[PDB]
RNA sequence: GCGGGGUGGAGCAGCCUGGUAGCUCGUCGGGCUCAUAACCCGAAGGUCGUCGGUUCAAAUCCGGCCCCCGCAACCA
RNA sequence: UUUCCGGUGGCCAUAGUGGAAGGGAAACACCCGGUCCCAUUCCGAACCCGGUCGUUAAGCCUUCCAACGCUGAUGGUACUGCACGAGGGAUCGUGUGGGAGAGUAAGACGCUGCCGGAAU
RNA sequence: GUCGCCUCCUAAAGGGUAACGGAGGCGCCCAAAGGUUCCCUCAGCCUGGUUGGUAAUCAGGUGGUGAGUGUAAGUGCACAAGGGGGCUUGACUGUGAGACUGACAGGUCGAGCAGGGACGAAAGUCGGGACUAGUGAUCUGACGGUGGCUUGUGGAUGCGCC
C-alpha cells in the first residue's frame, strides 16, 4: 500500500507570558517562558539560561519599550 | 497546460473558497474580459480549453491574458485503497476563483466577435461567468 | 634617520603649488596627496605547500621594509583547491615616510629596469583618484638578491590618494612622476 | 612599528652608473645599491629609441627600385 | 567510544572529585585542570585518572 | 509496495566513504604472413540514465523521475 | 534672563534618506607630530601620547526643499461575538455589538530633560 | 510502516488539542565552539588591479541585515548572541527565597549567601555552550572515598552513607 514519512512531533513546551501587565508578583516569580528574546529583561527583571524572564523583585509587571527593545519591567510596589 | 515549475509544498490544504474576490476584480490589461460570478476551483485543463476556444475564434488578431494561474496542487488518494496511509500524490492543479474575479482578458478585437469568443470560453468553465468591458 | 624624504619634499612644494594653481581649490586642505601604498600578492598556489608563502614573505619584506599581513582564505574553493583558513596572500600597507621613500625607490629604480618597459597605462584608476597596477615579475626589485629566489612571483601596487576625482588623481600621479603612455 | 618583526632598514646610497647618486633608505643588507639604469637615465622617456615602426611598404619599393 | 568519560582526581588528596568528557583524539594525553577540591578545601590541580 | 540494478562498443569492477575511473574483449594505427585468422608492439575510448538537493568538492551522499529485474499483491 | 554652541539622556524615521545655502566667540573637529605611557594579527591609518599652528573642505551646527521613505484620519468595505435566516450544494444574507488592512484628505525636513561653554 | 526526544504547520491571535495528517531533525559535538575582558562588522553589488578566471588576495565606492550562528527548525541576535586578540577553568563546593510545567514519577527557571577561584582599572559577569533535542526509572552489581554500623570482646568480614 503506502506509508507516511511523517508522524513525529515534539511534546508541548507551554511557553508564553505567565504574568500579564499589572499582575502582582513576588521576587523570583517567572514572568515569561520563551525561546530567544522576544521580550528583553527590563527593570527589576532577570533573564535565565533558557531566556525565561523572571522577577528580580516584588512589584507589578508592566510591558514596555526600553530604547529599541520590547522589555518587561517589574515596578516596585508602592 | 499551466503547471508551476516548482512549489514549496506539494501537499497542501484545500484552498478557502469563501468570500468574494480578494483582488483582481477589474480589467488590467485588455479591453474585454471574463468575470466569474461564482466561486470555485478552476483547473489547468479548463483554463486551457477556454484559452484555446478564445484564440481559435479570434483567429490571428487580438491578444489574450490569463489572469489566474493553477498553482495550487490537489492530491488524489490512491485508487481502490482504504482511507489512511498518508496524503496522496498531486493530481490536479487549480486556481482559487471567487466571485468578481476577472479570469481572462482580450484586446485588439471588435466587440461583437470578442463577445462571441468570450461566450465560447465561458461554456467551458465550471462556474458561472459573464462578459465585461470598460463600459465600451 | 631623521630626514624628510626627497619625494615628500618635492610633493609638498612643487605639487601642492601646482595643484593649487591649476585646480583652483577654494580651501587649502583640498589639494590631493598620497594617502597610502598597498603592496599585495596573491600566491594562491600555496594551497599545496607552505614554502611559496615563505618565499613571498621574504620577497615582500625585502621590497617594502616591514612584516606583511598574511590573509587566510575567507572561503574554501574546490576548483582553486584551497581550504578554509589557508594562507593564500600577503600584503603591506605603507604610510608616511615609508610610503614616500618606497614610492621614490620604486619610481626611480625598479620599473625603469622592466624588460622592454613601455610605461604604465593611464586608465587603471579605480574611478576615485586611486591608481592600482600590477607587476608580473618580482626580482626586478633590485633591493632583493638574484640567485636564491625560490620562484618568480608577481604583485599588485596600489596608490590610494586623497583625490576626489580621477582626473586630479591622474594629475597628482603624473606630477609625482609615472611612465604614462598614450594607449589603453 | 613593532620591535623584532621588521627587517634591517637603514640609510642607503644608490648609484645609477649614469652620473646619478642618491641617499634613499632600504633594507639592502650590509651594503648599498649599484643600479644598472636610472629613471632619468632609461631610454624610455629621456627619449632615446623612438621605434614607432617601419611602415613604408611602398617606400621600400622605391628604395630598392627608385 | 570516541568521547569517553574521564575522571578528574585531585593531585593532592587523590580524590575523584569530578567527571567530564574529552575527545581522546583531540586530547590524547591526561588532562590537567585547576578545580575546587572539597577535602583540600581550595583550588588544587586535578588530573585525569589512569 | 519491498529490495537491487543503469559506468567506454559489449560484458563486468570503482558505492562503509566523496578527491586516483580498473580488468577482459572489441575499435583504431604498426609488425608477423603470399594473404586472412591467430599472436607481438603502441594508442584512443565512459565527465557515470535523467532532474534537483547536500556539500569546498558527487559515479559515490539524499530525493523525484525513466528503464530493467526480483519479490509481494494475502484470509472469506 | 535670553540667545548660540559643546556634552549626556528620553521618544526611537513626524526624527530617516537625498538635494541646496550658510556658519565657527568658547567649544567640537579635522589637522601637526611621535620624543615619552601605549599601539598595529603589516601600517602612529586606528588606538595612545604631545601640541593647538593651520582649516571651516568634511564631521558637527543653522536655514531651506515633500523629492524617496516615514506618519495618517473621517466614511465605507472585509472579517467577526451573539441571535437568526436562505440555498440541491460549493456557500450566502440579515438583526444586534465590535471593526480592520489597503486606499483617500492630510502631517512631517523632529520633539524633550539635565550639565557645560561664550555672550547678554 | 510506526513506537522515545526536538522544531515548524495543522492548532481556530494565551496554554492545550487528534489522524497510518503535512515538513524536517536527535541518540552528538567543542579544552574551545566554555568563562571573562577589549576590539570588529557582514553578504551582495559596482570600479581598478601580476599570475587570477563569475568567484582566492588588494584598493576605493556602495550596502544595515538579504551574511553569519558546530548541528534540524522556529524564536532570537548588527547593542551583536556574528568576526578577532589577551588572560583563564565557574564544564565550581555547600545552597536555594520564589515560581513554571505535568495524574504522578518527573521536567524547567531562579534571586540572595558562604567557601574557594577566573577575568576586568572598576561596575561587575562566571554553577558549560543564543535558546529549545544529543537521552533511560527501579532493581542488581561495580569502583573510589568515608568510617556510621559489626550478633560475647578485639580484629576481620559484610553492610551503610557520599
Ligand atoms: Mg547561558
Ligand atoms: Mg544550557
Ligand atoms: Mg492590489
Ligand atoms: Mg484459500
Ligand atoms: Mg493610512
Ligand atoms: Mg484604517
Ligand atoms: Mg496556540
Ligand atoms: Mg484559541
Ligand atoms: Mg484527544
Ligand atoms: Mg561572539
Ligand atoms: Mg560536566
Ligand atoms: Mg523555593
Ligand atoms: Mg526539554
Ligand atoms: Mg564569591
Ligand atoms: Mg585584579
Ligand atoms: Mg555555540
Ligand atoms: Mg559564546
Ligand atoms: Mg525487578
Ligand atoms: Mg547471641
Ligand atoms: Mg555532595
Ligand atoms: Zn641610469
Ligand atoms: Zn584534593
Amino acid at each position: 500500500a503506502s506509508s507516511s514519512r511523517n508522524g513525529r512531533d515534539s511534546n508541548a513546551q507551554r511557553l508564553g507570558v505567565k504574568r500579564f501587565g499589572g499582575q502582582l508578583v513576588n521576587a523570583g516569580e517567572i514572568i515569561v517562558r520563551q525561546r530567544g528574546t522576544h521580550f528583553h529583561p527590563g527593570d527589576g527583571v532577570g533573564r535565565g539560561g533558557d531566556d525565561t524572564l523572571f522577577a528580580l523583585r516584588d512589584g507589578n509587571v508592566e510591558f514596555g519599550t526600553r530604547r529599541g527593545r520590547r522589555v518587561v519591567n517589574v515596578t516596585p510596589v508602592e | 497546460m499551466l503547471i508551476p515549475r516548482r512549489v514549496k509544498y506539494r501537499k497542501q490544504h484545500h484552498p478557502k473558497r469563501t468570500g468574494a474576490a480578494k483582488g483582481g476584480t477589474q480589467l488590467a490589461f485588455g479591453d474585454y474580459g471574463i468575470q466569474a460570478t461564482e466561486g470555485g476551483y478552476l483547473t489547468n485543463r479548463q483554463i486551457e480549453a477556454a484559452r484555446i476556444a478564445m484564440t481559435r475564434y479570434i483567429k490571428r488578431g487580438g491578444k489574450v491574458w490569463i489572469n489566474v494561474y493553477p498553482d495550487r496542487p490537489m492530491t488524489k488518494h490512491p485508487a481502490e485503497s482504504r482511507m489512511g496511509s498518508g496524503k496522496g500524490t498531486p493530481e490536479w492543479w487549480i486556481a482559487n476563483i471567487k466571485p468578481g474575479r476577472v479570469l481572462f482578458e482580450l484586446s485588439g478585437v471588435p466587440e461583437d466577435v470578442a463577445r462571441e469568443a468570450m461566450r465560447l470560453a465561458i461554456h467551458k468553465l465550471p462556474m458561472k461567468a459573464r462578459f465585461i468591458s470598460r463600459e465600451g | 634617520a631623521h630626514e624628510m624624504p626627497r619625494l615628500k619634499k618635492q610633493y609638498r612644494e612643487q605639487i601642492r603649488a601646482a595643484m593649487q594653481e591649476e585646480f583652483g581649490y577654494r580651501n587649502p586642505m583640498l589639494i590631493p596627496g598620497l594617502e597610502k601604498i598597498v603592496v599585495n600578492m596573491g600566491v594562491g598556489d600555496a594551497a599545496h605547500d607552505s614554502k611559496v608563502m615563505d618565499g613571498a614573505i621574504r620577497d615582500i619584506t625585502a621590497i617594502t621594509g616591514q612584516k606583511p599581513q598574511v590573509t587566510k582564505a575567507r572561503k574554501s574553493i574546490a576548483q582553486f583547491k584551497l581550504r578554509e583558513g589557508q594562507p593564500i596572500g600577503c600584503h603591506v600597507t605603507l604610510r608616511g615616510d615609508r610610503m614616500w621613500e618606497f614610492a621614490d625607490r620604486l619610481l626611480t629604480l625598479a620599473l625603469p629596469r622592466i624588460r622592454d618597459f613601455r610605461g604604465l597605462n593611464s586608465n587603471q584608476f579605480d574611478g576615485k583618484g586611486n591608481y592600482t597596477f600590477g607587476l608580473s615579475e618580482q626580482v626586478m626589485f633590485l633591493e632583493i638578491d638574484q640567485d636564491k629566489i625560490d620562484r618568480i612571483r608577481g604583485m599588485d601596487i596600489t596608490f590610494v590618494t586623497t583625490a576626489q576625482t580621477n582626473e586630479e588623481g591622474k594629475a597628482l600621479l603624473k606630477h609625482l612622476g609615472f611612465p604614462f603612455k598614450a594607449k589603453d | 612599528m613593532k620591535q623584532g618583526i621588521h627587517p634591517d632598514y637603514r640609510e642607503t646610497t644608490v648609484v645609477c652608473t649614469c652620473g646619478n647618486t642618491f641617499t634613499t633608505r632600504s633594507t639592502s643588507q650590509s651594503g648599498t645599491l649599484n643600479a644598472d639604469v636610472c629613471s632619468k637615465c632609461h631610454p624610455f622617456y629621456t627619449g632615446k629609441q623612438k621605434i614607432l615602426d617601419a611602415g613604408g611598404r611602398v617606400a621600400r619599393f622605391e628604395r630598392r627600385y627608385g | 567510544d570516541v568521547r569517553p568519560k574521564i575522571t578528574l582526581a585531585c593531585t593532592e588528596c587523590k580524590e575523584r572529585n569530578y567527571i567530564t568528557k574529552k575527545n581522546r583524539r583531540n586530547n590524547p594525553d591526561r588532562m590537567e585542570m585547576a578545580k575546587f577540591c572539597p577535602r583540600c578545601r581550595k583550588h588544587t590541580a586535578h588530573r585525569e585518572t589512569r
